[PDB]
DNA sequence: TCGGATGTATATATCTGACACGTGCCTGGAGACTAGGGAGTAATCCCCTTGGCGGTTAAAACGCGGGGGACAGCGCGTACGTGCGTTTAAGCGGTGCTAGAGCTGTCTACGACCAATTGAGCGGCCTCGGCACCGGGATTCTCGA
DNA sequence: TCGAGAATCCCGGTGCCGAGGCCGCTCAATTGGTCGTAGACAGCTCTAGCACCGCTTAAACGCACGTACGCGCTGTCCCCCGCGTTTTAACCGCCAAGGGGATTACTCCCTAGTCTCCAGGCACGTGTCAGATATATACATCCGA
C-alpha cells in the first residue's frame, strides 16, 4: 500500500549546501524552489543544444553543443566560469 | 488638542511596513469566490485543488504590484505625486498589451 | 450554486495595501474600478488556459500543475509549487 | 419580410425572412430555392460579413436592404 | 571474475548524478544519439550554478542572524546581484517580497 | 553541373491564390514571406503538440493533441474556424478509402 | 496481382497542401516516438485555412490600389488592419512593410 | 517678399511623405563600415554576405522606428510637443530593456 | 575608427519623421547612437557565436536570422 | 531654535511542530561484449567576396533671421488624508460524506518496417506583358492682406 | 473675410526585365504484407474536496474636518525651423585575383543493444531544539511653542 517513487534533486542540493556553508540548514519551500530552478535550467540548455544540433544537419549531441549552448544562454562572467568548470570536469573524467 | 500627524507620515510608515514583510494582502474567501465565479463560464460543475487557488493568488498579487510600480514611475515623470488612471493606461500601452 | 457580484470582494483597503507595497503615496478616487477591470482580464486569460489543460486529460479537478503550465505558457513562470 | 441579394452572376434573388431569422435558416432557404450548398456562400451587408452564430437582427438588416453574395471554391 | 563498481560521478569528481542526467537526455527526445561526454558537462554546470546561488543565500541568511534558509533569503540573494537578476528576469518566486526602495521625490522636505 | 534540390511551399500557395483570386499574381519576396510564415506556424504547432503529449506520459501524437494545441495557440474566431475545417477534413479522409 | 492506380493522400481528403510531406516532416522532426494516422490531415487543413485567409485579405488590399500583383506592402497592410491577425504576429517584423499612416490628433494645426 | 512657410508645415508634409513610402533611410556604406568595425572586436579577419548586412539594416531601422513612436507617446503624455532624452529613458525603462 | 559618426543627423531626423515626431530637441542624436550601438553589439555577438560553432569563416544570412529569432525579434522574407 | 507624546527596536522566558537522521529494500545503474553506421579526413571545382579607378551629381554642412514653445511664478478651491464610533463577516475548530483520482489486468487494433515502382515535383529556357519613368497640365492647398 | 504661389496628382507615351509556362528526369510517396505492443476498457480502494454549525474579534464602513496640491493664467527668453550657398563622397559601371564554401569517396571507432549483478536512493518512523509568542522596557522620531 506504499506510494510510488517520486524522483527529486534534494540530496545533491543538500550536499552542495553542506560543502559551501557547513553549519546552515534549509526549509522545505526553499528546496522546492531550488528543484524547480534546476529543472528549468536543464530544460533550457537541453533544448538549445538540440536545436543547435538540428541546424547543422547532425544526428548527435556532444560536449561541443553543450558548450556552445552555455555560451549562448548565460551572461559573460557566468559563462566563462561555467565553461572552465565543464572543461575541467570533462578532462578529469577522460584522464581516469 | 488631540495629537494629529501631518498628511503624509502614515503613508510612508505603511510603505516601510509593507515593504518589510511578505504575507499576502487580499483575503482568501472573496478571492476563492471570484475564481469560481470566473471559471463557471467555461465548464460547469468544476472542482479545485487548494494549491491551485494559492498559486493563482500569488501570481495575481505579483502582477498587480509590478503594475503599480510602473504606474508610480509614469505619474512621477509628469511632475505629479498622485496617480491617475491615464498613468495605468499609458503603462499598459507601452508594455505591449491591448 | 450560481454566484453573482463577487468582483466587489476586492475591497478598497486591499487595493490600497497593494499600492502601498508598490511604493505609491497618494491615490486618486478612480483607481479602484480600473484595477478591478485589469485583474478580471488577467484572471480570465489564465483560467481559460488552465481549464483547457485540465480538459485534455479527461479529468474534472483542476490541479496546480495545470495552473503552473498555463502561467509558463504566457512567459510568467512561477517557482515553488512543483515542476 | 424581404431582402434582395445581388449574386455574382448578375442576378438578384429575393428572400422572405424575418428580422429575428438566423443565418442557418436563411442558408436553408437558399438551399431550398437554388441548392448552392451553405458552406460556399458568404453575404456582405454594409461592408460587414454575416456570421452563422448571430441573428439578422444583430446585423441590422431592414426592409429593402440589399446584400452581396460571394462564392469561394471549397471542394469537399 | 568481476571488479567492484565505481559511479561515473565519482570518476568525474562531482556531487550530481551523471547516470540520471544521461538517462534524462536519452529519454527526453532531443536527438537520435547522445554522446558520452555531455552528461559530465551538464552536471558540472548545474553544480556550479547551485553552489553560487546557495552561497549568496546563505550569506543573506547569516546577515539576519538565522540558521535556516527561507524563500525571502533566496529572493534577496537573486535580486541584489546583476547577472543572476538578468538570468531570472521573468521569474516570480513565491513568498519572496520586494526590495526596500523609495523614490527621492516623495521624501519629506 | 550538380545542384542540390531545395523544397518550398510555392506551388501550393500559388494554387490557393489562384483558387481564391482568379486574376492576380505574386512576386518573389511575397512568396518568400509566405514560406517563412507557413514554416513558423508549423514549428509552433508541432512543438506545442509534442510538449502536451509529453506531459501526459504518452508516446503518440494523434489528432486530439493537434486540436488542443490549435485551441491553445490561436485567438477565438480563428480557433473555431480552424477546428471546424480540421474536423471536416479528417472526417472526409476517414470516410473515403 | 495488379497494383491499382495510385491516389495521393491529399486527393482523398479534398485538400491542396501535401499530406505526405507533412507526415515525413513530423516523423523526422524528433517530436515524439510514433505519429498517428490523423495528425497530418489536420495540420494540412489548418495551414491551408490560414494561408487562404491571409491571401484573401492581401488580394483585396492589392486590388484596392489598382494593381494586379501582391508585394510585401499589401501583406503588411492586410495584416496590420485585422486585430486577430495583428495579435497573432505581434512580435514579427516583415521586410519592406512600412508603417500604418496615423498622426496624433494634438499635433494637427490649430483653427 | 520671399514666400516662407510657418514653422511646422514642412514637418507634417515630411511626416506624410515618409510614412507613405517603404524605402530605407540610412546610407548603405556607412552602415556597412559600422557593422564591420563592431564585429572586428569579436573575431579577426571576418567576411560578410551582403544579404546579412541587409537583414541587419532592416532590423535596426524597424527597432528605431518603434522606439521613436513610444518616445513620442511618452513626450505627449507630459503635456509637451518636443521629444527629449528623458522620454527615451522612461520608455526604455518601462519596456524592461534597461536594467 | 569613429565610424559611429557615419549615422548623420538628417538620417535620424528621417527615422523620427517616419515614426511620427514633429519637434526634436538637440540632444536626441547621442542617445540614439548609443542605443543603436548596444543593439548591434548584442545581435552581432550572437551571430558570430553561431558562425564560430558552424566552423566557417564568413557569416551567412541564416545565422543572422537565428540570432534575431533567439531574442524574440523574428524576421520574415530572408530565406527563413 | 527646545520638549512632550507615540511608535519602534531590544532583551528574556517558553513551549510546539518541523527538520534531521536511522532502516529495509527493490529497482535502476554499472561491468563485459558485439556490430554497424555516423563522422572525420583528403582531394577537387568554381563561385562569390575583396580591391581599385573615374565621374557626376545629389546629399550633407554651414550660416542667419525670427517666431513660437519651454519654463518659472502665483492665486484658488476642491478633493483626499487622519481619526473616531459602529457594524459585518472572515477565520478557526470540529463533524460526515461521497465523488473521483489512482492503480491493476488483459486484449486487441494500430503503427513500425521492407520490397517494387511509378508519377509528382524540381531545375533549365524563353517570351512577352505589367510596371517604372519622363513630360505635361489641373488641382489643392498655405499664408499675406 | 479674400487672393497669388507652390506642391501634388491625373494622364499619355514608351521601354525593359522577371513572372508565368513548357520539357526532361530522378528520387520519394504508394501499395501490398507482416508482426509486436500501447493503450482503451472494466473493476476496486481509499483520499480529500464539499457542506455545515457555532463563536470570537479583527477588519471594513460611514462621517466630520482641515489643508496641501492640481490646475489655469501670465510673462520672458532663447533655441529650433525654414531657406540659401558651398563642399564632398555615395553611387554606378567596369575590371582582376583568389580564398573559401560545397561535393565525393574511404575508413576506423563510438554508441546502441543485450545480459547479469548488486547497492544507492526513497518511503517510513522517531526524537528534540529553532524559533514564533507574549511581556516589559529603553530609545528614536515627530510636531508646537
Amino acid at each position: 500500500r506504499r506510494k510510488t517513487r517520486k524522483e527529486s534533486y534534494a540530496i545533491y542540493v543538500y550536499k552542495v549546501l553542506k560543502q559551501v556553508h557547513p553549519d546552515t540548514g534549509i526549509s522545505s519551500k526553499a528546496m522546492s524552489i531550488m528543484n524547480s530552478f534546476v529543472n528549468d535550467v536543464f530544460e533550457r540548455i537541453a533544448g538549445e543544444a538540440s536545436r543547435l544540433a538540428h541546424y547543422n544537419k547532425r544526428s548527435t549531441i556532444t560536449s561541443r553543443e553543450i558548450q556552445t549552448a552555455v555560451r549562448l544562454l548565460l551572461p559573460g562572467e557566468l559563462a566563462k566560469h561555467a565553461v572552465s568548470e565543464g572543461t575541467k570536469a570533462v578532462t578529469c573524467y577522460t584522464s581516469a | 488638542k488631540p495629537h494629529r500627524y501631518r498628511p503624509g507620515t502614515v503613508a510612508l510608515r505603511e510603505i516601510r511596513r509593507y515593504q518589510k514583510s511578505t504575507e499576502l494582502l487580499i483575503r482568501k474567501l472573496p478571492f476563492q469566490r471570484l475564481v469560481r465565479e470566473i471559471a463557471q463560464d467555461f465548464k460547469t460543475d468544476l472542482r479545485f485543488q487548494s494549491s491551485a487557488v494559492m498559486a493563482l493568488q500569488e501570481a495575481s498579487e505579483a502582477y498587480l504590484v509590478a503594475l503599480f510600480e510602473d504606474t508610480n514611475l509614469c505619474a512621477i515623470h509628469a511632475k505629479r505625486v498622485t496617480i491617475m488612471p491615464k498613468d495605468i493606461q499609458l503603462a499598459r500601452r507601452i508594455r505591449g498589451e491591448r | 450554486k450560481v454566484l453573482r457580484d463577487n468582483i466587489q470582494g476586492i475591497t478598497k483597503p486591499a487595493i490600497r495595501r497593494l499600492a502601498r507595497r508598490g511604493g505609491v503615496k497618494r491615490i486618486s478616487g478612480l483607481i479602484y474600478e480600473e484595477t478591478r477591470g485589469v485583474l478580471k482580464v488577467f484572471l480570465e486569460n489564465v483560467i481559460r488556459d488552465a481549464v483547457t489543460y485540465t480538459e485534455h486529460a479527461k479529468r474534472k479537478t483542476v490541479t496546480a500543475m495545470d495552473v503552473v503550465y498555463a502561467l509558463k505558457r504566457q512567459g510568467r513562470t512561477l517557482y515553488g509549487f512543483g515542476g | 419580410m424581404q431582402i434582395f441579394v445581388k449574386t455574382l452572376t448578375g442576378k438578384t434573388i429575393t428572400l422572405e425572412v424575418e428580422p429575428s431569422d438566423t443565418i442557418e435558416n436563411v442558408k436553408a432557404k437558399i438551399q431550398d430555392k437554388e441548392g448552392i450548398p451553405p458552406d460556399q456562400q458568404r453575404l456582405i451587408f454594409a461592408g460587414k460579413q454575416l456570421e452563422d452564430g448571430r441573428t439578422l437582427s444583430d446585423y441590422n438588416i431592414q426592409k429593402e436592404s440589399t446584400l452581396h453574395l460571394v462564392l469561394r471554391l471549397r471542394g469537399c | 571474475t568481476r571488479a567492484k563498481a565505481k559511479t561515473r560521478s565519482s570518476r568525474a569528481g562531482l556531487q550530481f548524478p551523471v547516470g540520471r542526467v544521461h538517462r534524462l537526455l536519452r529519454k527526453g527526445n532531443y536527438a537520435e544519439r547522445v554522446g558520452a561526454g555531455a552528461p559530465v558537462y551538464l552536471a558540472a554546470v548545474l553544480e556550479y550554478l547551485t553552489a553560487e546561488i546557495l552561497e549568496l543565500a546563505g550569506n543573506a541568511a547569516r546577515d539576519n542572524k538565522k540558521t535556516r534558509i527561507i524563500p525571502r533569503h533566496l529572493q534577496l540573494a537573486v535580486r541584489n546581484d546583476e547577472e543572476l537578476n538578468k538570468l531570472l528576469g521573468r521569474v516570480t518566486i513565491a513568498q519572496g517580497g520586494v526590495l526596500p526602495n523609495i523614490q527621492s521625490v516623495l521624501l519629506p522636505k
